């Protein structure tokens, strides 16, 4: 196995959707059928929702290639069928080392409020135990990159997880994939994930920021665009050097602006550069659910890193695989089913 | 590593309500990507996107097609002709129902026609019928959305039914042009597309729609079987 | 074909 | 010793849709006709004898033959005893056809 | 109404309703959701949901409650990600399980009907 | 033009009234009806049953065609029509000549044979593919006319031989790269060098040459194109063996030792595709047949 | 549907708007005719008008032109065709009208493949009829029915719902192709 | 392209005036006249 | 490969004439047939 | 609105190692969908699919291509001419390095060709050349690979290499034909594609890379 892998922490499960806040506009819980009216009125953090760390694997290794999972399962019925779906997916699981006492796919949820519903952890998932003792010694051994759908960071142990694998990623030579596509908590604002995180925000490599991520998570109002307003382009952004300037960190090779399947920026050691893309999933309104953009942006930069490992900082290697990305994500979003929404 | 694709519009004019057209230019197009963009895109643009219209016209106390009535400078069968041209709007797949009440000595026009909340007419002054006497003028009529050129049967009479074979084509005319960018030893292209439309839609979302029909129909193939 | 006609045995 | 052994004998690629074609057009049964009637001496008689033989074909099993077109049926018997697949009546299928008729041009 | 009444059993308790289900004495296993506009997969979730709170005549109380309509009940339960139900037995001041992910029904009659 | 030599086609009105009666065998049979006068009203309000037994006892059962102002022998012939939608007959373009029939407007009647041994005559005496010589002299009769012969014209037509393919002499001491050494730019654009047929049909389709662009294609086969008493333009001849022989159309790079395989043909595309559409028509009727 | 020059034509296919050729405007075409039809007939009056027709059509005007013309001048059809062209070519800018290196003729492309077709094409706004020899008149069917009274033979036609008549040259035709049974059962059955 | 000239009298014999004139550049009115004497003759031989 | 004549000139119309005959003397009324109809559509196309 | 769109492949045959032939079927299609589909993909798969091919070859010692070497059954152009066919797999950006450094009285197959890991011959049994004599010699290739109309002019004539300028055709032959079908009242249409290929990718591969090239150009009329 050669290929840098994509160790994937956070949870172990299917089709978790991360930020849930305002969107552009409301849908009616009166008669549904396809309830998804908002494949086309999202607010970019549902303009692409992506999928698990899992799930990425089936993207990447349609294409084929070497991709993997670390972390555990439950052990009970939940569980079990938790060994025979990432097993009958294309991901690794011969590092396991399962708890025996939770309610697998139940994070249990009791109470810790002064009243009605204001309530929080008790003992989570069965799946959901990585502790700094609980910490596989493989990880950071047979592979370079790491994803987090950064659920692990609402949970405190999570992190202590996956830092005491920054002396596991400094052991050996590694590097972190964090496509962070905040869920709920993360999404919430600037301070949130600036400090109390700490650790992921500034110590991260091959990252995967957003600009909402960045947006949110910095100047709230002044930092409008900053081209724009000039002929017919929308309104996202001219983040740049300038704009990670405060949030910038070392010992990389070359990490990645996502802000969905929109515009991205690379960073390299010796030239910054920029790319563009757009958010689209209309073809047939019954068809879709702009899934896997999490999926099948990631998988398009780390198929590229595996084909031609000469990659580096290398203006036109990595501007192609954006743009690659930028078109792999675009797709994957409007497919019927992801397993076959994976790219061949 | 040289330039990147940027596409714009050009020039836009709005010759007429229901007439409308729009110009747009491609930027550093590799060899053969011109080719096929603008023929697919004209292949699209010319047969995908979909409009609707009426195509059955009711009228109350009438024989057949070819009759007069007392108080109309036009025919019956003049009135469904001029009735075709009529051009509206919507997004929603499925037929609807309209209706126009008139009393006499008016002269009827677009703008007299009842209309259901999520369809508009997008002329106001298409002569549709002409009045000379006081009669009331009571005439039903179907909305429909389809795609393409549709024929129908003359069945459903009633005490008449007329129905008309409406042309589904928002998109008037098309053309393209591919050019030279002499960028030196690489072969480059600029693509400029034309595109007319009637009014139903607007540059910029005609080609929206054609671009969108057109992923639609390449798309199986990405799966697997 | 109306020359002969066919026999079979 | 001659050097063309293979020169004149690389198989033609591309052939699969010069294949089909005459699969559709009658050209099976036209190509076969002739090399049924290579052999024989007046044509005439040849062709009566097909017919005799069609003839007693429906009578002996009368309630299969409207479809069949019994002639096609004798055909495809007489070349069918010498190798030559040729399916039974020289029958045709729609294997792709979710629908009751074709256009046909 | 009358005979052709309004067809949804699951009325998506919001208001005091639902605060008052961990307040409340039972005897028989609830369920609570928090889904959203677009509600993801929460949806796939949903359909299942209302499909049970049909099933279970009298016993189960099936219900969910919408996060970005106020904001304050997407962080009341710690909420972080969409699928968000809650296997309830009574817990007026103990615990529950929480079902997350996504299950098709049939496996999750057997867990409400081997544990809980 | 889409039809075979060995089809016709007939309209859906026209064909209801000739084969009525063998669909009434086909719903009576297949128990889709029960009584003469059941089949005939089931008929006459057009079920889209009837069709498909109306595409199912046609299918093997000749009609002979027949041109009403008659001329010659080939004025009647038979054909294994198919169901067109519309209501006109197509008829294949190479038998109009056998008809003598132009489409200014003609009209043209069938005739349907009922006994088996009469369907055997018409399959097996009157199709168009045994029946391709004229009685008079012994002449093709179905021969490629005016818009065909036209197209095979243009396709075999060449290059432009002489002082249409250059303005100025190719003499023109100039252009030589020249120093006292070989060692200079080496364009040489000269004419492409295809491996075979469908290397030079596969250049042709990505736009590369012209129809008439001249190339050089190496020959792996005998001497087929017709030449004559003919005179070797020039023949080079190394200080070793090269034996560089340059014809008026081929060039031949023979040897000392062994190995005498370099035949090169100065041809066009046009001329590979009618070759290769002749050869390749050959080898599939000989394999489709068995 | 026939022009006014003596060329007539059976209406062969029906083509959809974006399959057919459209000049460098877009403009799809609105008929196609064989051009080996000219050679044959020898009527070249045909494509004056096609060109100037197109004039017409540029420039909101319409031309009564009385015959032989070429009294006044020599070759004064040419010089009027071409100066119109000319005209409508220059005050709408529509430089493919009059192309001045192979007058009336422009380079179509094709509609199903946006490809320009090697040689320039000749392309007009002619003055096309409808005839009266409509097919529904002509078509014809009959498996059986009325009898002549003395003959025993289908009546005649269309209006009594006849058959075909086989006479003469017709049996000389399939006594030569030797078929006796297709020759008997036209007789007889 | 070229010259239609020397058309025939119907008793035979030929005609004094020549049709020096193609069909491109367009014949005169005499010489237009002189040409359907060759034209009735072509219709009065297809129905004979 | 067949026995076939590589033609280097214009086949006007003598010419096709001529190849038709030769084509069915060597290979006979049911090979010449497929012939016509795959050189008809050559000829069309081009 | 039933049976939505997919394809279907019925036959799919590998005649010989560098050939490859498919057919597929497409799903219900309305009237005039099927044209317009099979030109678009007719014209993607033609070229627009990266192919891998040598362009140039360093022979030294030779200072034009009418230079035969005693040894070698084939002339230098003939060598540079079975330098041309051969059928390279891989998803190179650019160029790289290659050499053919042998001295035997034998045969020469592809295996010679000394390639970087990320190009892999697709066949074994090609030739090359004939070698009779025990002499070195030494050809310094040049891999490439572009897309399918692409057009370059000769360069690099200080060091005597020879271009071997080719097609970077992976495809070799494409027939796309429509099907339809009426229920009296619909006109349900069907696509038939026939696709050849060189070997360097199965030719099911091909539907999904010359869609996906073609659906990168649509893309960018939404931006």
């Amino acid at each position: 196995g050669w290929p840098p892998l994509v160790c994937c922490f956070g949870a172990a499960q299917h089709a978790f959707v991360p930020s849930g806040r305002p969107a552009n506009r409301l849908i009616d819980h009166q008669i549904h059928e396809a309830l998804k009216e908002a494949l086309w009125a999202p607010d970019k953090f549902i303009r692409a929702p992506g999928g698990s760390a899992g799930g990425v694997a089936i993207a990447l290794a349609s294409l084929g290639g070497r991709v993997a999972f670390m972390g555990k399962l439950g052990n009970d019925d939940y569980g079990q069928t938790m060994l025979y779906y990432l097993n009958v997916k294309s991901v690794q699981t011969r590092s396991v080392c399962v708890d025996d006492k939770r309610w697998t796919a139940m994070s249990q949820m009791k109470i810790a409020k002064r009243g009605a519903l204001r309530a929080t952890t008790v003992k989570p998932c069965a799946e959901d135990s990585l502790s700094k003792s609980e910490i596989n010694i493989d990880v950071l051994k047979e592979a370079k990159m790491f994803y987090l759908n950064t659920s692990s960071l609402v949970d405190a142990n999570m992190r202590k997880t996956t830092m005491r694998a920054l002396k596991i990623s400094k052991k050996l030579g590694s590097v972190i994939f964090y496509d962070l596509n905040l869920p709920l908590p993360l999404w919430k604002s600037g301070e949130e994930t600036k400090s109390l995180i700490q650790q992921v925000w500034s110590l991260a490599d091959v990252i995967e920021v957003t600009k909402q991520e960045l947006e949110f998570l910095c100047g709230m109002n002044p930092p409008e665009e900053f081209d724009t307003k000039k002929n017919q382009r929308f309104k996202f952004e001219h983040y740049e050097a300038d704009i990670i300037a405060p949030l910038w960190h070392e010992n990389l090779k070359v990490l990645f602006v996502t802000n969905g399947t929109s515009k991205i920026h690379y960073y390299t050691k010796e030239h910054n550069g920029a790319v563009l893309g757009v958010e689209d999933a209309p073809m047939s309104p019954f068809t879709q659910d702009m899934s896997a953009s999490g999926d099948g942006l990631v998988a398009a930069l780390m198929r590229m890193l595996a084909v031609q490992p000469h990659l580096i900082t290398d203006k036109e290697y990595l501007e192609r695989s954006v743009k690659y990305a930028i078109n792999c994500g675009v797709i994957e979003q409007w497919i019927v089913t992801r397993q076959q929404g994976y790219p061949p | 590593s040289t330039q990147t694709l940027q596409w714009k519009c050009v020039e836009s004019r709005t010759d007429s309500k229901c007439l409308h057209y729009g110009r747009f230019i491609l930027s550093p197009l590799m060899k053969g990507q011109a080719d096929t963009i603008g023929i697919a895109m004209r292949r699209a643009l010319l047969g995908e996107i979909e409009g609707t219209c009426i195509t059955r016209a009711k009228s109350e106390k009438i024989p057949h097609e070819y009759s007069t009535i007392l108080g109309i400078q036009e025919s019956v069968h003049e009135i469904l002709m001029n009735l075709k041209e009529i051009v509206l709007r919507s997004n929603l797949y499925g037929t609807c129902e309209a209706s126009i009440c008139v009393r006499g000595p008016r002269g009827v026009t677009a703008q007299d026609i009842i209309l259901p909340p999520y369809v508009e007419i997008v002329d106001n002054t298409q002569h549709i019928a002409s009045l000379t006497e006081p009669i009331d003028l009571c005439i039903g009529l179907q909305l429909e959305r389809n795609r393409g050129y549709h024929i129908k049967a003359p069945n459903n009479f009633q005490d008449g039914s007329f129905p008309i074979d409406a042309l589904f084509m928002p998109v008037r005319n098309v053309n393209h042009s591919i050019h030279s960018y002499g960028n030196g030893n690489e072969k480059q292209e600029i693509l400029f597309l034309e595109i007319w439309t009637n009014g139903s839609l607007t540059p910029k979302e005609a080609l929206y729609e054609a671009s969108r029909n057109l992923i639609d129909l390449l798309i199986p193939f990405l799966h697997a079987e | 074909t109306g020359f002969k006609g066919f026999v079979h045995h | 010793k001659d050097v063309f052994m293979e020169a004149k004998l690389e198989r033609v690629p591309f052939l699969e849709e010069q294949m089909r074609k005459v699969n559709e057009g009658g050209g099976v049964m036209a190509g076969d006709i002739d090399r049924l009637m290579k052999s024989e001496d007046n044509r005439f008689a040849f062709v009566n004898e097909i017919a005799a033989e069609a003839t007693a074909y429906v009578n002996n099993n009368r309630d299969e033959y409207g479809h069949k077109k019994a002639i096609h049926h004798v055909l495809s018997n007489r070349m069918n005893d010498a190798g030559f697949a040729r399916p039974e009546a020289y029958l045709e299928t729609e294997p792709f056809s979710p629908g009751p008729t074709y256009l046909k041009e | 109404a009358k005979h052709v009444r309004e067809d949804y059993l699951v009325k998506k308790l919001s208001a005091n309703e639902i605060t008052e289900l961990v307040r409340g004495e039972r005897n028989v296993p609830l369920i609570i959701d928090f889904y959203a506009t677009w509600c993801g997969p929460c949806i796939l979730m949903a359909q299942e949901l209302e499909m049970l709170a049909v099933e279970y005549e009298k016993n189960a109380m099936i219900v969910k409650v919408d996060t970005d309509d106020e904001y304050e009940f997407a962080r009341d339960m710690q909420v972080r990600g969409l699928p968000t139900l809650y296997f309830i037995s009574p817990d007026p001041n103990k615990d529950a399980i929480r079902t997350e992910g996504l299950i098709p029904i049939q496996m999750m009659r057997d867990i409400l009907d081997n544990d809980m | 033009p889409s039809l075979s030599l060995h089809r016709c086609g007939l309209p859906r009105e026209i064909a209801i009234e000739l084969f009525q009666t063998f669909v009434i065998r086909g719903l009576i049979r297949q128990h889709l009806a029960s009584n003469i006068g059941v089949a005939k009203r089931k008929i006459r309000e057009k079920e889209p049953i009837v069709w498909k037994i109306l595409q199912e006892v046609m299918q093997g059962h000749p009609v002979l065609l027949n041109r009403a102002p008659t001329l010659h022998r080939l004025g009647i012939q038979a054909f294994q029509p198919i169901l067109v939608e519309g209501r006109a007959i197509c008829l294949h373009p190479l038998v109009c000549k056998g008809f003598n029939a132009d489409f200014d407007g003609d009209q043209m009647a069938v005739h349907v044979p009922l006994s088996l041994e009469a369907q055997a005559e018409a399959r097996l005496l009157m199709f168009s593919h045994m029946n391709l010589l004229s009685p008079a002299i012994g002449d093709p009769i179905s021969v490629p006319t005016q818009d065909m012969l036209i197209g095979l014209y243009i396709l075999t037509s060449g290059n432009r031989r002489g002082i249409c393919a250059n303005r100025y002499n190719p003499w023109n001491h100039k252009t030589y790269q020249n120093e006292r050494i070989d060692d200079t730019n080496y364009k040489s654009m000269k004419e492409p060098f295809f491996c075979n047929f469908y290397d030079a049909i596969g250049a042709y389709r990505q736009k590369r040459i012209h129809l008439d662009s001249p190339l050089w294609l190496r020959w792996q086969l005998d001497q087929r194109i017709i030449a004559s008493k003919e005179a070797p333009i020039e023949v080079h001849y190394e200080s070793l063996g090269t034996y560089h022989e340059i014809y008026a159309h081929y060039l031949i790079i023979r040897s000392v030792k062994k190995e005498i395989i370099d035949i090169y043909i100065r041809t066009t595309v046009g001329h590979i595709s009618l070759y290769r559409e002749i050869e390749e028509a050959i080898q599939g009727f000989y394999q489709a047949c068995s | 549907v026939a022009g006014r020059h003596g060329n007539k034509g059976i209406i062969s296919r029906i083509l959809l708007r974006q399959d057919m050729p459209y000049l460098q405007d877009g403009r799809p075409v609105d008929m196609i005719f064989n051009p080996l039809g000219v050679p044959s007939r020898m009527n070249v009056g045909q494509i004056f008008e096609c060109s100037l027709g197109l004039a017409g059509s540029l420039l909101d005007r319409h031309y009564r032109i009385a015959p032989f013309d070429e009294r006044y001048e020599q070759e004064a059809s040419r010089k009027l065709v071409f100066s119109e062209l000319y005209e409508a070519s220059k005050q709408t800018a529509n430089p493919w009208v009059f192309e001045p290196e192979y007058p009336g003729k422009s380079r179509i492309f094709d509609g199903r493949t946006g490809d320009p077709f090697e040689q320039p094409v000749i392309i007009g706004n002619p003055y096309i009829l409808k005839l009266i020899h409509q097919v529904d008149d002509k078509i014809h069917g009959r498996s059986s029915g009325h009898y002549a009274l003395v003959t025993q033979q289908p009546l005649r036609g269309r209006a009594k719902q006849g058959g075909q008549r086989v006479g003469e040259m017709e049996v000389w035709a399939l006594e030569g192709f030797g078929v006796a049974h297709i020759l008997q059962e036209m007789l007889t059955y | 392209v070229g010259m239609r000239g020397l058309m025939s009298d119907p008793q035979g014999q030929m005609i004094d005036l020549p049709i020096q004139s193609n069909l491109r550049e367009g014949l005169s009115l005499t010489e237009y006249i002189i040409s359907c004497y060759g034209a009735r003759k072509g219709v009065v031989d297809t129905a004979v | 490969r067949a026995n076939l004549v590589f033609h280097n000139k214009a086949i006007d119309g003598t010419a096709m004439k001529r190849l038709i005959s030769r084509l069915i003397d060597h290979f006979g009324m049911a090979y010449t047939s497929h012939i016509l109809d795959q050189l008809k559509t050559l000829g069309f196309q081009q």
